[PDB]
């Protein structure tokens, strides 16, 4: 009936700060 | 020391104090199935 939320993760490109820079992947 | 007595005239400093007070404690981490609600559907956060 009552639980505990653990590990509130977060991504980067959903943050909002990802409009001042153009991030890109490279192997 | 005394909000409601000294600043009894300005009604905005009191509201600022209340906002600072409610936004001062770390929210507890407990998800539950059946909790308190309002008519529309918003859940209650704290007690004063």
């Amino acid at each position: 009936g009552t639980y505990c939320n653990t590990l509130n993760f977060v991504r980067f490109l959903e943050l909002g700060l990802s409009v001042a820079c153009i991030c890109t992947k490279f192997p | 020391m005394f909000f409601m007595t000294r600043h009894a005239r300005e009604p905005r400093l009191i509201s600022a104090y209340l906002s600072d007070m409610v936004s001062c404690t770390q929210p507890s981490v407990m998800v539950s199935r059946i909790t308190h609600t309002n008519t529309r559907g918003r859940q209650v956060d704290g007690v004063l």
